[PDB]
């Protein structure tokens, strides 16, 4: 498989002032799974520890977990969900995002073997398509990554290694309830704090871009760092123990 | 169930592509992509599902030069999925041949050129590709507007994200492609061109039967690139081939324009012009624009 490199097109220019108001467009007005009545957040944390389980068991691209989570909420916006069926609904969201976002997708056998008759599958992807009315894809805290090297300045050469450790981390984060918050864009931000932190990459002390960033996504920086230490909560909560 | 197929304008891969009244509206014609979703296993074709989720995503910015998507039917009785988008009286390789004597008038094709450059730069400055750019997927509507269709193969543009190793036609297919490299925006630039280069002489610029053919008849025209323009990271050497002057294949083409088309037509495609750079180009200084 032949992995995508640098388009300055499509990561140099205003991509970010793009991204930035495509994030924008999904208003929250309403709370992390507010409507559903069956099913907690705890249950949320737990089917999201085995759908990152089963997008890194795999090696799909970085992007598929954070946009089955997207469809995940979404589709527990407007329909209802039982403590018995989470497992299934969960598949269904990383079966329809890996569809999208990676080249070899996840398939229906894959996802069966693993909990449903692979027709029970199918009908809750049809379920949460008609549901969403087809409006599948968003923007991904994992989408600002490269732009905000660049927008932040950090040399090109560091990016592959800087990207590869922050979007893994991200995604660890997002299965955290108090992440779902956040906004696609700082939610990245603390994660190429946290990923720079731990890890120098002879990047100016993390608390260099704290301005940059803050100028950048139009916060404040103590807002940065606030989401900078959340991300980097979230990533430690990780825990297997709970599936 | 209330469309009534008039008939067809073009199959794709995974289904044919039909004209069709409505009793939504008169007489309205409404576009109709239905896809043979076959009872697998596999759920909902991956095409389909693409295509509709980007164009979704960016419908709110209503822009000009993309085509658009009415809605999405489906019959649960295999299972019949119907795309169904917007009609426009006939895609580009229709007007390329109903086009009187002798051909399209260069201002014709610059405001086109110009049109097509509009939802490129626009996809793109949303990190999306259309990966699949040809005069069959281009809409001309009587007016004149120009609209992208057929995303079939478009899909969100992300860093060190894995690529399959097919796509467009062939014809229009990017060197890169046809090398089995990486690849991203530059891919439409190098259609884009090909297209521009096809819209002056009303036939495919690089018509060829494989990749080798198609390769070489490519580099039949711009010459064998640098050691320093041909990647590194794998296939065929550069010696696996052994500059003729552009116009000698584009029937007349203004030194601005020509100048243009080749700034597509550029092997390496780090050096390839973007569709933002491209509208800013000479070849436009002077459009009814
Ligand atoms: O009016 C037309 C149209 O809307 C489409 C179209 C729309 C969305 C797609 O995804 C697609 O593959 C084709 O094609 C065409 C092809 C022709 O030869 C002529 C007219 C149309």
């Amino acid at each position: 498989n032949r992995a995508k490199i640098d388009s300055t097109t499509m990561k140099d220019p205003r991509v970010l002032n793009n991204l930035k108001l495509r994030e924008l467009l999904l208003p929250k007005f309403t709370s992390l799974w507010e409507i559903q009545t069956e099913v907690t957040v705890d249950n949320r944390t737990i089917l999201l520890t085995w759908m990152h389980l089963l997008c890194e068991s795999f090696e799909l691209d970085k992007s598929v977990f954070p946009l089955s989570v997207s469809i995940l909420d979404r589709y527990l916006c407007k329909k209802q969900g039982t403590k018995k069926t989470l497992q299934k609904i969960g598949a269904a969201c990383v079966l329809i995002g890996s569809k999208i976002r990676t080249v070899k997708p996840m398939t229906v056998s894959k996802l069966t073997y693993l909990s449903f008759t692979n027709l029970e599958l199918i009908n809750q992807e049809k379920d949460i398509l008609e549901a969403l009315k087809w409006d599948t894809e968003a923007v991904l805290a994992t989408d600002f990554l490269i732009p905000l090297c660049n927008a932040l300045k950090i040399p090109e050469d560091l990016w592959p290694q800087l990207y590869e450790a922050a979007s893994t981390t991200i995604c660890k984060a997002l299965i955290q309830p108090n992440i779902a918050l956040l906004s696609p864009g700082l939610i990245c931000a603390g994660g190429l704090l946290t990923t720079i932190e731990t890890d120098n990459t002879n990047c100016r002390p993390w608390t260099c871009y704290l301005e940059d960033l803050s100028s950048i996504l139009n916060f404040s920086t103590n807002t940065v760092r606030t989401v900078k230490d959340q991300v980097s909560e979230a990533f430690s909560l990780y825990d297997l123990e709970i599936l | 169930q209330q469309y009534e197929c008039v008939a067809e304008i073009g199959e794709g891969a995974y289904g044919k592509v039909f004209k069709a009244r409505d009793l939504k509206n008169g007489g309205r014609f409404v576009a109709l992509k239905r896809v043979r979703v076959q009872t697998g296993e596999e759920g909902m074709p991956l095409s389909t599902i693409r295509e509709v989720a980007v164009l979704r995503h960016l419908e709110t910015f209503e822009h000009p030069n993309v085509v658009r998507l009415f809605d999405v039917c489906t019959v649960s009785r295999e299972t019949k999925l119907t795309l169904v988008f917007e009609h426009v009286d006939q895609d580009l390789t229709t007007y390329l041949d109903k086009v009187p004597e002798p051909g399209v008038p260069t201002e014709t094709i610059k405001d086109m050129m110009f049109q097509l450059l509009r939802g490129l730069d626009f996809l793109h400055s949303h990190r999306v590709v259309h990966r699949d750019l040809k005069p069959q997927n281009i809409l001309v509507t009587s007016s004149g507007q120009i609209k992208l269709a057929d995303f079939g193969l478009a899909r969100i543009y992300s860093f060190q994200m894995a690529l399959t190793s097919v796509v467009v036609t062939l014809w229009y297919r990017a060197p890169e492609v046809l090398l089995q490299s990486s690849y991203a925006t530059p891919v439409d630039l190098w259609s884009v061109g090909c297209i521009f280069a096809e819209m002056f002489r009303r036939k495919p610029l690089f018509r060829g039967s494989s990749d080798v053919d198609q390769l070489g008849k490519i580099l039949d025209v711009i010459g064998l690139p640098g050691e320093e323009d041909w990647p590194r990271d794998v296939a065929l050497p550069r010696q696996a081939f052994h500059a003729q002057p552009i116009e000698k294949f584009v029937t007349d083409i203004d030194e601005l324009g020509k100048d243009l088309l080749l700034k597509c037509l550029t092997f390496n495609p780090a050096k390839r012009i973007s569709a933002y750079s491209a509208l800013s180009h000479p070849y436009f200084q002077d459009l009814e624009r």
